[PDB]
Order: C-alpha cells, then structure tokens, then sequence
C-alpha cells in the first residue's frame, strides 16, 4: 500500500502523520515550501509540487499510488483540476476533501471515488454533544439505529433496570474507571455506559 | 542537438583529416593507421603534439592539408559552415542560428552571425599580415618556396594556437631573433585573448568603455603573463640546460617566450625536458588555465579561472556577493565556472591514471603530457614520441574532449528534462 | 576571534610538545629542534609522518607524550579545555559555547555541550576495549609490561587516525592477522566517521531516521572503501613487491586495510614505494578526501566532495537543484564546500611547488608526500626520512594547515567587514 | 519564414503551436517564466524576456523576423511600446492583438501594420449564431454577400425547390457543384 | 571634480548622464537594483544601497566627494534624512530635490546647500509660454 496526500494542510497533514505512524509509505505533495519542510519528517517522500499541473504529477510517479487522498478543501479551482488530472492518469482510489455542496457536486461529475467534508461532519457530531450532554459519542448504524456512549442510574444494579424489554436496547459496556465490561451479565453495580439501541428508544433512556 | 552537431561535426573533421594524411601523396615515408589519427586530432584540435617530425614526415601537399586542419579547429567547425551556407546564397534561419550561438558561447543569439562575419575577415587579414612580416625574415634562410611557405605555415599555426613547426628543433633556432619571437607570441596571445574581446576593442577604444568579459582578459592576460615571465626567469637562471648559458638579452627573450606559449601555444625555445621540476609544476597550473573563452585556445579560460578564485576571496572574506570591477557575479556564472573546472580536473585525473597503467613512463612527464593534452598545448618533455598505442589513443581522447570542451561533451550524450518539483532544504556539514 | 582561539591554542599544544620531546628523559638519542618539533607536529595534527623511528628514538615516557599529543590533537583543543572547566566547576558561558560550535563546525549553539561530553566519554570508552581486545593478541609476544602498553598506544593512534606504530615496520608483521586488521581498521573507520555521525546512530537506530548528513557519509564510506578495495586489489595482484607472492586470504586482507588506510590513518600493511603508480594516483584521490567533518580525520570531508559531485553532475543534467536524498542543498551549502575544496587544492599546489625548490627527490614521492601531509595521513614512499630541513619546515605547516582546515586557518588573519551595498550584475562567459 | 510571437497567452500561445505544427521557425517570447517553460517544446526558440527593452529585444536577433506577432492584449503600455521598439528596428511586418478600440487607435498611430481583436471578433460570429440557430458558421464575403453555412428540408430534391448551394454534407460526405452563397438579406428569406 | 547622485530618476538620472557625457567621475546611487543596472553604464560608479544608513554612506567613501545631489524628491523622510547624514559627514555642498513648500522648509533647517525644484520651476516657465504665444 502506497498513499499520495496532496496538500498539507490540518486534514491533509494528518492523515500523513497518521499513515506514517502506522507504517505505510506515502508521498506528500504541497504547493508551499514552508508545509513540505515541516512534514518532511512525517512522510517516506515530500516535494514541493503544483498538483494541477500534469508534468509535476507525472514527476512523482503518481501513478505508482493505489490511493490518492486530495486535501485541499478551500481552492476548489485546485481540488478539481487535480482529480481530474488524477482520474485521466487512472488512478484507482482518488478521495477528495470537499469545500461545500456545490463542490461536493462538481467532484462527483468529474469521478471522486470518495468525497469527505470534515468540518460539516464534525460539526454535526459535535452539535450533538451539545444538544445532549450526556452524550460522549456516537456511531449512527442506520437512520434509526446507532451506537451512543454515555447521579440516578448510580449505586443502580443492570438487573435494577428493566430497559432491557421495556426499552428494548442492549447495554454493550460500562466504562468503570477505565475498566472495560464486554457482555455485562445482570446484575453489576453502575458508579457515577455504551448502549446500543434505537434513536428513539435512545433517548427515551436518557430521560430516566 | 546543437551539442550533439558540434561534437559529430568536430569528430568527422578528424577522420576526414586522417584518410587525406594516410594518403601516399601527403606522406613521404610510411605512416600508421595510429600516427596519421594521431597527426589530424593533433591539428584538428590544434594542440600540436607531433608523434612524428611533420618537416620530414610529410610533403608539402600533406602539410597543407595540417594548414587546413589548423585553419578549421582553430575558427571551429560552426563558423566555416556558416560562411560556406552564406556563401551559396542561403539565408541563416533560426535554428541554424542557435547552433552558432552554442559554438561561440554565447549567452545570447544577438548579433551572432555578424560576430562570425568579423571574426573570419579578421582572422585571414591578420595572418595574411603576421604571414608578410615573417617572409622577410623567413626568405634568405630558405629560398622562396620553402620560405613563403614556412612563414605562411607557422603564421597560420600561431594564431591559432597549434605549435605545430615545420623545423626539426621547434624555433629553438630563433631564440634571440626578436621578429620570430614579437610575431609568433602576438599572433597566438591575440589568437587566444577571444574573439569577442577583440570584438569590443575593434569598435569601442577607451578602457572603460570595455566590457566586464573584455577588461577581466585585458588584465587578467597581463598579469598571469608577467607573473610566469618572473617565475620561468627565476627558477631557470642557473639551470645550465635552460637559460643557462645564453646572453641577459637572449634570456628575456626566452623568459618571455616561455612565459606566454603554455597558454596555449605549444611552441617552445627551450628544452622543457631539461627545466627544472619547479618551473615544470608552475608550467602545469599554467596551461591548465587557458585564454579567451571564444578563442582558438583551450582549457578552463583565464576568466573561469578568475571567476572561482574571486568567488573564494569573496566567501573568506565574509563577503555575501562576487564583485569584479565593480560588478556583481550571478550564481549561475559561479556554478557553470565550477562545471568547468571539476569536469576538467575530473578528466585529467583520468587521463593520468590512465596513463600509468599503459605505459611505464616517469610520472612527471604523464603529468606534463596529460595537461598539454588536455590544454591543447602540445609542450612535451619527450614522452609523446614513446608513446604506446594505447597511450595515443588516450591522447587523443583528451585532446578532443579539451578543445570541445568538458561541457559540450556531457551536454552531447546527456538529455535534460525539466523537472519543476523541488525538495525540502537538507543540512549537511562541508567543513 | 573564535577562529583565532583555535589556531592560537593548538599551534601552542605544538611548541608544548616539542619540548617534552626534547628532554633527555624523553628520548634515548639525541633529537633535533627540527625532529622534534616535527615529531611533535606530526602527533598533535595526528598525521604520523615520522622522520625517526617512534620505537627506538623515544623512551616510554616519550612515548606517552606521543600518546598525550595524539589524544589532544584527535579530539581537538577546544574538547579538552571544556571538560577542565567543567571539571573545575565553571560553567560554560555563551562566548565559550560559541567557541565549541566553531571548534566542531557545528551550524547552530543548540546541545552542543552535550555533544562533548557524549563524545569524550565515547571515545575513551571505546579505546579501552579496544585496548584489551589488542592486549590478548599483544601480550604473548611483548609479554606485561611491553605488550599492555602497545596495544594501549595503538588503540589510541588507530581510533585518532594517527598511523604512529611503536614497531619498526609500521604493521608490515600483521598482514594476514584477522585481529590486528579488524580491531585497527575498526578504530580509525568509526573515529573518522564523525562524532556527530556516531552520536546520531546512538540514539536513533533506524536508517529511515537518520539525517542528511548521517545517511551521506554511512553510505558514501561504504562505496567509496568498496571502490578503492577493488582497485588495490586488481591494480597490485600481480605486483611482486606489494600483494604479489601472498595467499588469496592475505590478499584480500592487504587490499582491504590498504583501501581504508588512507582516510585518513596512515597505516600500512604493503609498502607503498613498491607499489605501481596507477594504485598511487587513485591513493592520490583517496586521502584528498578525507573522512567525516567532525572527526579525527582530516582532509576534505567526504561530504565535501559529495555535495561538489552532486551539484556539478546537476547542472550537467540541467537540473536547477542540488538534491541528495530527497533532499534539496542551498547554496550556502555549496560555496562553503567550493570554498573548502578550492583553498585545499590551492594549498597542496604550493607545498608541492614549494617541495620541488627546495628538494631534489622523484616528482611522484614529493607530490605522495604533500596529500600525505595535507590530508594529514602519514604514507610515505620514502621521502620523509630523506626531507631537509627547509622540506621538514615546509610539511610542518602544510600538516598544520590541514588538519585545523583552510577555512579556519584564513578566517584567522581575514578580518571580515560587513556592507550591506550591492553591485550591478556583470555578464562575463566562462565556458 | 520566421515568425516571432511575443506574449505566449491564450491568442499567442495558440499562434506558435499552430505554426510550430506547420513546420515553421518560430521564437516565442514571454516575460513570464512558467508560460516559457510550457511553450519550450512548441517553439523553435522560447525565451523569457521584457519585449518593451529594446537591449533585450536587440539580443534575440529580432531584425531576423519577417513577421512579429505581439500577442498583448491586456497591458497597454506593453503592447504599445513593444510596437514602437519592432517599428524603430524596421521590423517589416508587425501584427498586433488590440484591447480595446482606444488601443486600436493608438496601435494605428505607432505603424502596427496589422491589428487583430481576436475575443470581439469571435463574439460577434458566436451572436450571430446565437440569434440563428441554423447558422452553424459563415464567412463574410462583402457587406450584403456572405456564405452560410446551415425538417421542412429533409427528403427534399435540389430540383424541389427552386430558391446558389454551395455544398450539402451528407453524414461527413461533402458534395462539390448545407453551404449556400448569396445576399445576405436573399439568406434570411431562405 | 568628483560628483555624487543619489537617487536615479527622471531628474537624479538626468543628472548622471550629462555629468557623465561632460567627462566627470559620478557616483550613481540608488536603492532600486533595476535603475542601477539601466545607469550602469551612464556612470562611472553605480551602486545599489540605501542612503538612509550611515554604514552603505561610509561603505562608497562619501567623503571623498564636494558635491553630492540627492534627487529624491518625492519620499520625504528618505530625502531628509540623506541630507542629515550628508551634513553630519562634513559634505562640502548638498544640493537636495525638493517636493514641496514643507520639505523646502525642512531641508533648509538641516543645512541643504542648495534646494532644487525641478517641477515647480518649469511649471512656471511654462505657463509663462502659454501666457505670451
Ligand atoms: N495546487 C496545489 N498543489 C498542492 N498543494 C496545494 C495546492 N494548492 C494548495 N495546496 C496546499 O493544500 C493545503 C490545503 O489547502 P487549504 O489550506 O487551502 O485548505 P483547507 O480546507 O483550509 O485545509 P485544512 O482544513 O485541512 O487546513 C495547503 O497547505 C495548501 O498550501
Ligand atoms: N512585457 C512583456 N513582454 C513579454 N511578454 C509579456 C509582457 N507583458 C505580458 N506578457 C505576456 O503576454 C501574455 C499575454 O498577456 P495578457 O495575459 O496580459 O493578455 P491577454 O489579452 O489576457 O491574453 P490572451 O487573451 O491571449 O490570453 C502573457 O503570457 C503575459 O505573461
Ligand atoms: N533611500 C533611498 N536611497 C537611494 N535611492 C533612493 C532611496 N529612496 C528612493 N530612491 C530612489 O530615488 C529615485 C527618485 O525617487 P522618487 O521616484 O521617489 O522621486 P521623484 O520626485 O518621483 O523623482 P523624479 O521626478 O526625478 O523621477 C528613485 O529611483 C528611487 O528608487
Ligand atoms: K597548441
Ligand atoms: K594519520
Ligand atoms: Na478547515
Ligand atoms: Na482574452
């Protein structure tokens, strides 16, 4: 597995560290000398590159890459003409960081196998946790199931509550001091808790 | 391609060269396959090595082919072929303009033809000239025909930095004739200051009216020459060989004529092979510098020479810019005068080494050898004639990589693509 | 001044031990002024040319002032005055830390205390065990008292890249002793590599996270060993003097240690005046470059002439930068490495020039002796014996000169203005 | 012939790779450095240069042109005094591109022998076709003479109708003796 | 004698060129690389620097000169200070191009020899022409 991560920026830079970190060889490429010097540590390769232009990208041997990840997610002048510069080079995997929705509509006409908006999804995430401030975390399984981690339920045994038929969601864990429980058997005593179940049934739990 | 025209076009002149000096007609005795390859990349390169005597070798027909063969190396084979396309009424185009700019390099093609024009008429005017001063002197020592001819001959390898002799003893018979000497030494110190030098000091006549290039040769060709006339009369004063045992007057002479032939005409009065090693290894750094960059001499120029040594007293003097009478040096020039002189000793070294292993010789005259070769000098302290044929292809081999330069040739078998990607800064210690 | 600190201390250290010498307790003959300063030159530079034989002139305490000298001069002046601060309790200001970033020829003040007490402690370490793996082999034929001390002396010569050897031939006896050859060559490979070098590979341990200029000289040692390992042994293979009536496993133990010795040691297991030219030559190159920049070896440093190479063969491919590794070099970078190399060249051009005034000696043993004493080394061909006393003056500075570096040597008496005013460009061609 | 284009945008850049395709000498001229390195391998010579300094003008051999094209349509000044340099070196042939009509008056003033509007040109063919949407492309041969190029039509004999036609393409076949050629106001009737 | 110009533009410029064609040694100097590079030629010694720094006016042996011009006439505080400088270097003449009433009256405060208004005074020769055609 060889990744390309064009532009480095806060999304961009890391997902270089991150790859690095874990082993993998990737190339970053920035239009900015300053950016390249800094993460030249942080990736197998780093240059100093224009991706819109085709004699740069065919320079670095793009097409030695399976994955390609475009990070540029405020020129969207740059973002497209790089992927469509990646997708004539047929690149297989081409994921791109999007701006907004009209430029999230533009890299689907001109062939990005994966679009990702990482602020509009954090946001959204984190827009969450204020509505509802028990809530640490949540993984959304479907539109109406998912997977939400969060002074009564304290001193309060699993076997105490019946949420088990009567809410019908299952508790998968509690988090007791950073000791993890896998299939907690009834009963085990809640100290002042990751429950799977339906969004609405969800929310009726956190109001008792 | 423009360096790839220069070096096929140079290395056809030398077998052209050869098959007409191989011929019975141009030969009086018979000559190897090696010696007549040898003798045309000797003249063709104009460097003047002479593995054997061209006097008695060669008839007159064989040493007015070594006229021609000077004739073009010394002007190059680019400025003959433009003067031959202007001649048949056909017009220089673009591309064929930029080959002239290669050859004469030049930084830009402006007024590169006229500059080819000037050149050829002054070259033929003044030989013509130096030719007719030498007559007079050349005449009641042999006659007419053999005069004439003599004085045409050496006038046409003076200035264009041959060495080639007619005389069996090369002007070592005409070490206190001060015509001989004034002629010779201003045909090749003109032939080798440059073209362009000449050039500017045609039409512009005040000093600081010249050129950065054209001031930089003036000086720079005076004081390396008084420098080398102090140091060849110092050292050889004593020495019973050299300069021994001649007159105050005959010893300036030959101080001043050893000073200025290493760069790089070849020629000689005194016996080099009897100099003492001192005068030789100063001998050596100076035909390693050569003359004029567009000139029929060869070497690292005099300014590539003064380029990377100001470049140096600049940096040990904590100075931030390469300043030259006033002026300010670029990078680009300081890196293409380092081009010059890493790929000169780079190839040098090679020839040395080379040199060793064919052939079992003392060490002082390869070393010697190699720099005249390279130089295209053509000085020799007696090894040339012992020379294996290995050795002589070696020779040859450095000869035409010396007057086409290191550059040209690497530019011929080396393709550049351009690549706009750059690099994160490295740190590494040089000290 | 930091520059005039380094050459003000350590020609000092000179005269320091050339007294020592000079004493009758020192030395079992009598002893020049001459001989003993240039014994004492050539311990303190770490050179190890030697005019009379260490074993026989000097007594054990003679020899431990050669012990003394070569440990001061290895690791540096400046490495030694700051353990006697910081032993006697002051602490290091910010004048005598910049002291230690020039001494060290480190580009910035950051941890550079740190760095020698790391490599103090390392090479101390290091010699001792060393020392004892030599002291097996050493004692059963010197027995306690002789053999102890032996294996002492040259762990620290070897680990110094000193070549001083106690025995009459300088390791001639050991050719095919795996031992000697292993622990030695080991010695002078690891403390010429550089302390920065070492350091690096201490801490980190993965090639990937090396820097630029720990990856260069691992990789550059490598090839250019593996070079000169080939090129002995093809060249002198059949060479009955040197490597020719030895086993295959000798031979190849003889090529190794002669392909290593000259970067920048100065041992040797062949003599080298018996040996052909063409191995001399490419020996010639071989000890110009030296070794690792902060190091105990001398010499332009292997990354010197990398980072020249590198830049000149970019431009030959018309590329716009210098990279090496992935890695981008600035032009500081160059002119530093340009300056080093042209004022190495310029210095070694003079005591060549020099030697042949003053000395009537083969032109190949006085140029040997001159890149010999430059890049302080210490082979010889057979003319350091045979110097006169004007010669033995001439070496002395051109050991001196070599091993506290050009640079430093001119930023000694070159006092530097800084003007900020800048000069129209010049166009000047230097083809 | 040896043409020289100086400005390599959109119009210049476009000149030199046609005429480079042609088999033609042809030194392209830029000031900016990236538009030269682009065009090296369309050009015979690229050179990066400022075309209003006549030294630098003198140092690409430009006397050596027949016909110099100053592709500058948007620095008038640059435009202009390039002009002024090629006209007071004899430079026989100077074609200009135009800015504006203030730039044309002025271009005409300083001797250019040629001026061009490439982008009004063009938008004027591309209104008329806009306006009729059978006009595919025209050449205008006077002021009330032009050739246009064009279901009422179809499975229609020439002899059919009795309105001269040029050609008729039939699926990329041509037909010598839909192009017809006469009055412009007889056209619109058609 | 021996003339400097500091400051190369319509006025500093046209300064050095009629110098320099009379036959005299003029120093050009200005702080804009491309205008030295253009007046290169025009003078005998043109170089880069600021006049502003009293280190670059000592680095050209500015005493050596009578007569220096400062023909900056449209930045105020670098046409001021040059002067300021010039005078405290023991400059024999300081012949400096005014922008206005305002600079006339500073200069004349910090000891400019004579003050120059190149604009002002054709302005008036003019209007003079135009008055009586
Ligand atoms: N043509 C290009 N080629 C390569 N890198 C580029 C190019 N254009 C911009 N970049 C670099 O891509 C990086 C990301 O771009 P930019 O900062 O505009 O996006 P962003 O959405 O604000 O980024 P982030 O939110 O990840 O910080 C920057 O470091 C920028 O210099
Ligand atoms: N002084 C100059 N000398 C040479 N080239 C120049 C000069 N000034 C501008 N150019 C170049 O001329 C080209 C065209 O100029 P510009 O972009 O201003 O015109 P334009 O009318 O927008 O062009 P086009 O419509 O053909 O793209 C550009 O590549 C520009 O860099
Ligand atoms: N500090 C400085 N040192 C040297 N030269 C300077 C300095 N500041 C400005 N100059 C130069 O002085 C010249 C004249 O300055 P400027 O253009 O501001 O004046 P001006 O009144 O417009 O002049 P002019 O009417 O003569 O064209 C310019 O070439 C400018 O670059
Ligand atoms: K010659
Ligand atoms: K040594
Ligand atoms: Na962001
Ligand atoms: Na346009």
């Amino acid at each position: 597995k060889q990744f390309a991560v064009i532009g480095l920026g806060r999304f961009g830079g890391s997902i270089c560290k991150e790859l690095h970190r874990m082993g993998h060889e990737v190339l970053a490429v920035d239009i900015n000398e300053e950016k390249v010097n800094a993460y030249a540590s942080y990736a197998t390769h780093a240059v100093i590159a224009n991706a819109t232009e085709e004699n740069e990208l065919l320079s670095l041997g793009i097409r030695n890459f399976e994955y390609v990840i475009v990070a540029i997610g405020a020129n969207i002048q740059a973002s497209t003409l790089t992927t469509l510069l990646l997708k004539e080079l047929d690149i297989p995997n081409i994921w791109v960081k999007a701006q907004n929705y009209y430029h999230h509509k533009v890299l689907e006409k001109i062939g990005a196998d994966r679009i990702i908006h990482p602020e509009k999804d954090m946001g959204v995430k984190i827009a969450q946790s204020l509505s509802d401030e028990n809530v640490l975390n949540y993984i959304d399984l479907s539109d109406e199931y998912s997977i939400v981690e969060l002074r009564k339920l304290d001193s309060k045994s699993i076997i105490d509550l019946n949420v088990r038929a009567k809410y019908g969601c299952t508790i998968l864990a509690i988090k007791h001091h950073g000791d993890i429980c896998l299939s907690p058997a009834p009963e085990d005593i809640i100290r002042e808790l990751v429950i799977m179940g339906h969004k609405k049934d969800i929310k009726r739990f956190e109001n008792e | 391609t423009p360096p790839q025209v220069l070096a096929i076009g140079f290395f056809l002149t030398i077998i052209i060269g050869a098959v007409l000096l191989m011929l019975p007609i141009s030969t009086t005795k018979p000559l190897s396959w090696i010696d007549a390859l040898f003798t045309a990349a000797s003249a063709t390169t104009v460097t003047g090595l002479a593995v054997v005597d061209t006097g008695t070798q060669f008839t007159v027909f064989g040493q007015t082919v070594i006229m021609g063969l000077i004739q073009i190396g010394g002007l190059g084979f680019m400025t003959f072929a433009v003067l031959i396309v202007m001649i048949l009424g056909k017009k220089i185009g673009l591309k064929e303009r930029m080959l002239v700019q290669e050859a004469l390099n030049q930084p830009t093609i402006g007024g590169v033809i006229g500059l080819v024009k000037v050149l050829f008429l002054f070259s033929i005017s003044i030989e013509l000239i130096a030719a007719l001063i030498l007559s007079i002197r050349l005449v009641p020592q042999y006659g007419w025909s053999s005069g004439l001819f003599a004085s045409l001959f050496h006038a046409i390898s003076a200035f264009n930095n041959a060495g080639f002799s007619l005389w069996p003893d090369n002007l070592m018979s005409y070490v206190g004739d001060p015509t001989v000497n004034l002629v010779i030494t201003f045909l090749f110190i003109t032939g080798g200051i440059g073209f362009t030098v000449l050039f500017d000091v045609m039409k512009n006549r005040r000093f600081k009216t010249f050129s950065l290039h054209t001031k930089l040769m003036l000086t720079g060709t005076l004081m390396l020459n008084a420098i080398a006339m102090l140091t060849v009369f110092i050292l050889e004063y004593s020495n019973p060989g050299t300069l021994g045992h001649l007159h105050i007057v005959d010893k300036l002479w030959a101080s001043y004529f050893q000073a200025v032939t290493p760069r790089t005409a070849g020629f000689n009065s005194l016996d080099f092979g009897s100099m003492r090693e001192g005068t030789i290894v100063f001998t050596l750094l100076l035909m390693f510098i050569g003359a004029g960059s567009a000139s029929t001499a060869s070497g690292i120029k005099l300014t590539t020479f003064i380029v990377i040594l100001t470049s140096v007293i600049a940096y040990l003097r904590g100075k931030k810019e390469t300043v030259i009478f006033r002026r300010s040096i670029k990078y680009p020039i300081i890196i293409k005068a380092l081009a010059v002189s890493v790929t000169s000793l780079f190839i040098v070294f090679l020839g040395i080494f080379a040199l060793t292993i064919t052939e079992q010789a003392p060490f002082l005259q390869i070393v010697f050898e190699t720099f005249s070769a390279f130089g295209t000098v053509g000085l020799t302290m007696g090894l040339t004639p012992e020379l294996t044929t290995a050795g002589k292809c070696i020779i040859i081999v450095i000869m035409f990589i010396g007057r086409i330069g290191p550059l040209t040739f690497v530019f011929s078998f080396a393709k550049t693509e351009q690549s706009n990607i750059r690099y994160p800064d490295g740190e590494v210690f040089t000290g």
